């Protein structure tokens, strides 16, 4: 499995008015730390996307979206939306059904004529209204998640809400951890931040 | 196994337990054998039902009728408060099951014990070749651990529904499982026993009932 | 997952539980199953359905006709043959239900197959009306929900009638809303360490 | 996991991580990997927990039994040779620390093949490979007991920041000849941010 | 193979391993794993026996063939991009390039130095030292203590040295020593005496 | 399953039992197994094959005109070798029965039986089937058949489902099990 | 293949006067339900709560012996009682008794230490234990743990306005706390985990005994 | 093989085909597969497990008196199960078949039949047996009965061997190709 | 494990690598793979990791127990003896011991040195030069053409020098150099400076 | 089979043996296992002996064919890199010696997995290592083409008697600036019964 060759974890959670995306930040050679800084979260335009799994998958995904979106933005003279971006990525995925990459995307954004929050997991498209893991510790997120989540939290809220679950689940995952940065996304501005988080 | 019983079914109502299966042996796909049967009652209190290896099921057979006999050894109440219970004959099997697992030489059976306590408590209890035991309101082997306890779980849901399930809605419901049985499984027969256990009216064993 | 489909005296009805697993891990606990490949066409399964959907709808503007079951069904035939699904639907020679090929008067597919084909078994008649029909299949769907590990969550309903409006009642039922939590978990605000805070200009 | 055991002017540091793992999943930040066999003998876990718990538990009745017959302690070669033939029959990586009169300290290293060797250093586990290297940089023999006890704690640290398998906190040990004296349990997270602040290393994490 | 690099203030070193051996006996031990595909741009690379002396020539065919083209020098960035795009592209050919490498340049319009570590799948990642396989696990630990963002090629050199050393002592090949080269604005040389 | 085509006096019936298993699990009790490729050409397996040569002898019969019960099985070789049984009406030929076992090679026979229950019924349709039975004795010869091999085979069961191809048309003739059972 | 996976997830959390064993009371075989109540928590005497979590059939069998070694020294020992450390050592014995041909589960004890404190032992199939303040059993042990971790332990927590330099400091939890923790995790754990549901029993260790409660789960 | 026993108004007869056969080859087209154990009961497979049967009846018969039927399929049973046919007759049950398939279960029946040509007539021997036949009644349904087994089966043939075991005694019949396959 | 062994006109000398290495590090650099049987008589040993000392001792053992036993010395051709047995023994147990082993010894009667080489199967043979593995691979071109019966102790040891060199050159192990015993009239010395 | 070349100031040495064997069964004493592609190229064989003959001879044509475009000989640098291009692109070891007016006497070796190595001395196949270590032993640059062909021939001799696949005879091959020279076949039988009286080696052989 190339999935947990690499670790890392991604978890994307919707609050009011507000969406957050998190990941860690360890990119690994198996049991061998090698990156601390790799940032599994990309964002074209306002749409922004965490991608899990194999690493060298995760870059080639990221320059794939980049030119699609790029391209997208040039023949629309618009900028892509969270669900058309999500289905993007969905056909992209499923292009490859035979020879998939090894990766779990996660779309977060807030849609810039409606401006409700948009959050998608992963070609089936898991469109939740709560919050989306995916990485290596995609249980502990889970159950971190089902147990922290409330609805309509604040962008302060949902920081520390997001942070709590994203740290407690890496601490229990061998593959996890190095670091983590949280994005919290609202329609005028968005704000990255890094957590303090065990080395080991 | 290479004869096989299949699906035995079993619920417990307000007043006691209810166990059925057909008398059927299958050889693979062949339905070579039609005068197996798999209920036995044991004492007056107690039936075991017993899907999988017929062999096997005949050797349980013989060890049921030993565990009687050795009872009433020396024993002047064997008729009486000092007979064989539900639970004794359960754990008896359940330890022979196990220890044969342990040897690598498992009975490859589904055993279902079901019968009154003398206190009056319905007992109803599974275990299978791999030693692995437990209780519900509603019991079923094979094909109905698939197919019979969801009709059945519809009438006992809880133990709380218990009470409230007489021995006509249970039996109604057990005839109308295995009349889906019969029409979804194709190792199954239209013939089947039926046996009802009550604490009042004691075991009624219903032989050659018709799908 | 437990998909049934029931036809009923002027139509067909499926559905669905909404509960998607990853291993013993439930990812998505309102998954859609039922699928629209047409207006009056639905399919259900244990991106195929995606492109038979776009076919369908460019085969019916090219023929100025309403699509047909059997037109879905051969073109998911060959598709799946040239590398499991229930169809339903109604088109202009009537309803339709099919498994991918069976055809039935019910059907179900999926882990909680067994114990929906146990109720339909118990449950279903000819002539069926259509409140009867979406009961059978909603109570199928529940027997699925409650006794396989596989399926849980809440009903979705299709009902395609022949003369009328296909109708998908989305959760139709929902007999698994979570309790109040005990507590609740809100962090005070400065709970988490920051390293480095620093505006995105997107 | 990491274990390390040295020998120094002082005696003999143990230190261990405390992290177990099921596969990816975390079970355990918490676990001794040290047997206190008895008041002057040490066995270090690496792989095979169970078998050395319960042969290392059984290891000190046999040093009991050979107390009240020869009216003196078993020595760490005899403890490591009943360890070692133990494991041979069965055919892990284990170290036996003590310090006695007659041999002095003494660090004996026994794995499932049945090898067993005495040497001044070990480390055994996943990330043996970094502490290896911070021992063999800093190791003397004249060390102090504080800085031989920063050497075990810092040797540990640079498996746990490394390895994905070691960390949760370390656990020091010094074996005296008066028997081993526990230093405590050190949590790798805040371990970590204060050898960075006072050492300067790991410049490469933000803090 | 045993590739180590490590960027300082000014500079890249590249390290590799001067062992050949195949089969029974080491064929070669004065070997150069290491390609300049630009004047300030060098890569080293481990892995298959076969596929990395041919990756490597691809590559700097086609980095010769860029700055032929376009009269001009492609960035150590650009560089490591094309090369991290190959490898993945390899990667799911029909039989890939098992080859892992590090490209070491100078940025000549940043003025900065630059370190890529590429493995066989495509993971390209900007460190200030690495090292491929087993390497790193005798290496890091000392790097993780000593290593400073400012430090001089003279102490790069030296840290370099120790990490050789490690490796020396306690893995269980002998890789024959190792070629020293270092990529700055003056263009790549070479350690004869290390 | 349970498949058999006869010859008779005035041409040929196909029968079948309508019971489809995936292992012990009866999926579909009702099943349709007897499937038209041409008018009076029908064949029964014991999917997509019967569409590429229905397909095909549209084509014929577009082209050719109508095709007989051999030109259907020549139809039906050529694409399985590059358990079938073939039973036609045509008025020259006067009903035909085609068998191609899993081999993919092609037998013409008065009557053929095909499934996991035509085991068990060899020796009984051996010793029964006679030449140039009368309808009503084909139809009886088939249902005591069929449901011996309901009865001794699990895959085997439901309805008895036939078809009667002569020159007067083709005839769809059911039997439940409370019928041909107590046979 | 002599063993076998009937699910159930297992909590045991010492605090500083009490120990919780909670477990979910669903028994299944693949993906059907056997039972949606069948105790994996047993109360074995001397305010001494058991669970062997794994195997069924493996689970039965060590808990019968352990009962069985309770009489046992009972029988030699005058009715004395049995002290938490003296039943994990007897544990960690019995499960070394099958080393080559294991009980395949593992097995977490809870109850007071000899000075009245909660304590919780943990066993490997093959017999490795130790004393821990909190641990995790079963399936959805990856989804309960981290979250006592964060709620218990304050794991990740830190004092507002110390910029992340003061932990926040740890606390008594009283055992209704610590029961609306269990339940809380049980019910997330319920949620994404196709394993957990259909009941909560939770017994409670004290100075005045173990007491039994039970919680109804969702039973999809 | 063809084996079967069928129970009669005054006894049981055991009748078996003579082939066994390596593969393709016939190795033996003669052989006695009809094997006594004791005086009358007789056993067939579909031989070690015979001569200790054979021993363990023998000193049943020293200490006990003459055993039964049952007790040669209990003793057959009872190291089967720590195919075979097991016929016999009795004064007091006048005649008894006991089938023994793989598996090591017992089986009580008015006939049975067993070997890779059984399935063949699975069908043909359920429709034609009838309790209470004559013996020359039973001799022809069994003379049948191989007769269609030994068509289909590629490892039945030979002649058709018969024990009669009545109160009158044991008898020995033997059925030549040319007699039961123009049947 | 490299295990020489060179019998010369008046003694034998064997020369064992120093190197132990578990999996990804070598654990010790100074091991002696060599059991002294008697005052005269020398075994080392090579193999799998716990058989070859397991088996050393117990070889060990039983020549002490005959030597208090008789109050006499095995002669080294006894020993040799003895222990192939127990090596044949071992082939056919329910785990055969995975150890070759070299037996140097002084028969104080004959007063000849006396080699033998014996490997895991138990096959033994009287050597004037021996080596077990890959290790007279590199060797035995060497001792075919320098060895002479009648070498003094001196050129032995120059002879297994320059053995050693060429092991060190073309072996792809390191095995960290060698211990060096002679076995002479005089009982058992070891060489530290080799 | 042992096949070996080495550089030296004479040109290049290229010795072999020439037996084959399919088994334990020697199919043929007297197999040529040295190429002569052209006039002034040779290759060896030492594994995959068809792939090699089939390629070193269509090498030749391509040498011709580049003698013929460029009215200049094709090098050794580009034999073997054609070679070695060939191999990996079907993904044995051989030795491409030549001596060239611009790169003088030069040795690539070329084996399966594609690698491409220059050198001053080679030795492959299953005798490597004896032949290896007496050239090792006795190399020089300085020395003379009689010596050198001794030692080439020692060398091949030493591989044959000590490794059961490699004997025959030794065929002797000597490169220079004006093309390779044949220096003839050698029995090993009487090459070591020579060796052996003039030498003084092979002490523990009776003769």
């Amino acid at each position: 499995d190339p999935s947990s060759i690499n670790g890392g974890i991604v978890v994307a959670m919707t609050g009011k008015d507000c969406v957050a995306i998190a990941c860690d930040l360890r990119l690994g050679s198996q049991s061998l730390g090698v990156s601390n800084k790799f940032e599994k979260i990309f964002h074209y335009g306002h749409v922004f996307l965490g991608i899990t799994g194999l690493a060298t998958d995760v870059t080639t995904l990221n320059e794939m979206f980049r030119y699609k979106t790029n391209l997208y933005k040039l023949k629309e003279e618009r900028a892509i939306e969270p669900e058309t971006f999500t289905q993007l990525v969905s056909s992209s995925l499923y292009e490859r059904r035979f020879g998939p990459y090894f990766v779990g995307p996660v779309v977060a954004g807030i849609n810039s004529k409606s401006g409700k929050p948009f959050i998608a997991g992963f070609g089936c498209i898991d469109e939740a209204k709560d919050f989306i893991v995916s990485g290596t510790a995609s249980d502990q997120l889970f159950g971190m998640c089902e147990s922290l989540y409330e609805p309509n939290l604040e962008p302060e809220d949902l920081f520390e809400t997001i942070s709590q679950a994203l740290l407690n689940a890496a601490d229990r995952d061998a593959l996890s951890g190095w670091g983590a940065v949280v994005y919290i996304i609202k329609k005028d501005e968005v704000v990255k931040r890094y957590l303090k988080m065990r080395q080991d | 196994p290479i004869v096989t019983g299949t699906s035995v079914i079993s619920m417990k109502y307000d007043n006691g337990v209810i166990i059925a299966a057909d008398n059927l042996g299958s050889y693979g796909s062949l339905l070579r054998f039609n005068g197996v049967e798999r209920l036995i009652p044991v004492g007056d209190n107690t039936v075991v039902g017993i899907s999988g290896d017929i062999s096997d099921m005949q050797h349980i057979e013989r060890l049921l009728k030993d565990l009687v006999t050795e009872n009433a050894y020396d024993n002047p109440l064997a008729d009486a408060e000092e007979a064989l219970e539900p639970s004794y004959i359960f754990e008896y099997l359940a330890t022979v099951m196990y220890q044969r697992r342990s040897k690598m030489n498992p009975l490859w059976n589904a055993i279902i014990v079901a019968g009154v306590q003398s206190n009056g408590d319905q007992f109803l209890r599974y275990v299978n070749l791999l030693g692995v035991t437990y209780s519900s309101p509603t019991l079923a082997t094979g094909f109905g651990a698939h197919m019979a306890n969801p009709l059945l779980r519809k009438v006992v849901d809880r133990e709380s529904d218990i009470p409230k399930t007489t021995v006509q809605v249970a039996e109604e419901a057990i005839v109308n499982a295995m009349r889906v049985l019969y029409y979804r499984d194709a190792r199954s027969s239209r013939n089947f026993s039926l046996a009802i256990i009550d604490k009042n009216t004691g075991l009624t064993f219903k032989k050659n009932l018709q799908v | 997952t437990t998909i049934v489909g029931v036809k009923f005296n002027n139509g067909v009805v499926i559905a669905a539980d909404t509960r998607s697993t990853q291993g013993p891990i439930v990812a998505d606990k309102n998954c859609a199953k039922l699928h629209r490949i047409s207006p009056k066409i639905w399919c259900a399964g244990a991106a195929v359905t995606q492109l038979i959907g776009s076919n369908i709808e460019l085969h019916s503007l090219y023929t100025s006709r309403e699509p047909r079951v059997v037109s879905a069904l051969q073109m998911l035939k060959q598709h799946l043959f040239k590398y499991y699904l229930i169809v339903a639907g109604v088109d202009p020679t009537g309803s339709h239900l099919f498994s991918i090929t069976d055809v039935g008067y019910y059907l179900s597919l999926g882990s909680g197959s067994l114990a929906a084909m146990a109720v339909l078994e118990s449950h279903w008649k000819q002539d069926l009306t259509k409140e009867e029909a979406i009961k059978l299949a909603s109570d199928a769907i529940q027997a699925g929900i409650w006794n396989d590990l596989g399926s849980g969550s809440n009903v979705d309903v299709c009902v395609m009638e022949i003369g009328k409006d296909a109708e998908y009642l989305r959760n139709y039922l929902t007999p698994n809303v979570r309790e109040e939590k005990q507590k609740s978990y809100k962090f005070p605000r400065g709970t988490t360490a920051v390293l480095k805070e620093s505006i995105v200009n997107i | 996991t990491t274990t390390l055991a040295f020998r120094f002017q002082g005696g003999i540091i143990v230190a261990v991580d405390s992290r177990a793992t099921a596969g990816n999943w975390v079970a355990s930040q918490t676990v001794k990997k040290v047997i206190e066999i008895n008041p002057f003998l040490l066995g270090t876990m690496a792989g095979g927990a169970a078998d050395c718990q319960f042969w290392e538990t059984w290891l000190g009745s046999q040093c009991r039994l050979h107390e009240l017959r020869e009216k003196e302690r078993i020595s760490v070669a005899a403890a490591s040779k009943i360890l070692s033939n133990l494991v041979y029959q069965y055919k892990m990586g284990t170290m036996i620390c003590g310090y006695t009169r007659k041999e002095g300290p003494t660090i004996y290293y026994v794995d499932s093949d049945g090898t067993r060797l005495k040497g001044d250093i070990f480390c055994v586990g996943s990330g043996q490979t970094f502490a290896y290297g911070v021992l063999d940089s800093n190791y003397k023999w004249d060390l102090s007991v504080e800085d031989a006890l920063y050497l075990g704690k810092r040797s540990i640290l640079a498996a746990a920041h490394r390895d994905a398998y070691s960390g949760g906190s370390v656990n020091l040990y010094h074996v005296t000849e008066d028997g081993w004296i526990y230093h405590g349990n050190h949590d790798v997270g805040e371990l970590f941010w204060k050898v960075k602040e006072e050492e300067g290393s790991f410049n490469n994490v933000i803090g | 193979d045993i590739i180590l690099g490590i960027r300082v203030q000014d500079s890249v070193i590249l390290a590799s391993s001067k062992a050949v051996t195949r089969g029974i006996s080491v064929l070669k031990d004065s070997d150069d794993k290491t390609r300049q595909l630009s004047p300030h741009t060098l890569m080293s690379f481990a892995g298959e026996a076969g596929d990395t002396v041919q990756f490597a020539e691809y590559i700097q065919a086609n980095i010769q063939l860029y700055s032929i083209r376009e009269d001009y020098e492609l960035s150590p960035q650009a560089v490591s991009s094309f090369v991290r795009q190959e490898l993945a592209k390899s990667i799911r050919s029909r039989r890939p390039y098992q080859v892992n490498v590090l490209i070491g340049g100078y940025d000549k319009k940043k003025n900065k130095p630059e370190l890529y570590q590429i493995d066989y799948l495509g993971t390209k990642v900007e460190l200030p030292y690495g090292a491929h396989g087993y390497s790193g696990f005798y290496t890091f630990f000392l790097l993780d203590h000593h290593y400073r963002p400012d430090m001089t090629t003279e102490e790069g050199l030296d840290l370099l040295k120790l990490c050789v050393q490690e490796l020396e002592k306690r893995m269980p090949m002998d890789f024959k020593g190792v070629i020293v080269k270092i990529v700055d604005k003056d263009g790549i040389r070479q350690v004869d005496d290390f | 399953t349970s498949i058999m085509a006869v010859t008779f006096k005035d041409g040929v019936i196909l029968g079948a039992d309508s019971r489809t298993t995936t292992g012990a699990y009866i999926a579909n009790r009702v099943t349709d197994k007897l499937t038209r490729v041409h008018d009076k050409i029908w064949c029964c397996r014991s999917q997509a094959i019967a569409d590429i040569v229905q397909y095909h002898l549209e084509l014929y019969t577009s082209q050719y005109g109508t095709p007989s019960t051999e030109t259907a099985a020549s139809v039906f070789k050529e694409l399985c070798y590059e358990g079938i049984i073939v039973a036609g009406y045509d008025d020259k030929n006067k009903g035909e029965v085609y068998t191609i076992p899993l081999g993919g090679s092609v037998h013409k026979l008065p009557y053929a039986i095909a499934g996991s229950g035509s085991t068990f019924i060899y020796g009984y349709c051996d010793k029964n089937f006679r030449e140039n039975m009368s309808k009503e004795e084909t139809v009886d010869f088939i249902k005591h058949s069929l449901s011996q091999a309901i009865k001794w085979d699990g895959s085997s069961g439901g309805v008895i489902r036939m078809v009667v191809l002569t020159a007067a048309g083709v005839e769809r003739l059911i039997f439940y099990p409370d019928e041909y059972e107590q046979l | 293949n002599p063993y076998g996976d009937n699910g159930g997830t297992i909590l045991g959390i010492a605090g500083e006067d009490f120990a919780v064993l909670a477990g979910d009371t669903r028994n299944i075989t693949d993906y059907s339900i056997n039972s949606r109540y069948e105790p994996k928590v047993f109360d074995c005497g001397d305010n001494i709560v058991m669970s062997a979590n794994g195997f069924a059939a493996d689970g039965d069998a060590l808990v019968k012996r352990f009962k069985n070694s309770v009489k046992w020294y009972h029988f030699d020992h005058n009715d004395k009682k049995l002290s938490i450390n003296s039943a994990a050592r007897n544990i960690q014995h019995l499960l070394y008794g099958k080393r080559f041909f294991p009980y395949y589960v593992h097995t977490i004890i809870a109850g007071l230490d000899e000075d009245g404190k909660g304590a919780v032992y943990s066993f490997d199939p093959v017999g490795s234990y130790e004393r821990e303040q909190c641990r995790a059993g079963g399936a959805a042990a990856s989804l309960i743990m981290p979250f006592l971790d964060n709620q218990v332990n304050f794991k990740n927590q830190y004092e507002p306005g110390t910029n992340g330099k003061v932990k926040k400091p740890l606390k008594y939890l009283s055992v209704e706390e610590v029961i609306k923790l269990v339940r809380d995790s049980f019910t997330s754990a319920t949620e994404r985990h196709i394993q957990v549901g259909d009941g909560l029993e939770i017994l409670i260790v004290t100075k005045d005994g173990v007491r039994k409660e039970f919680y109804e789960l969702k039973r999809d």
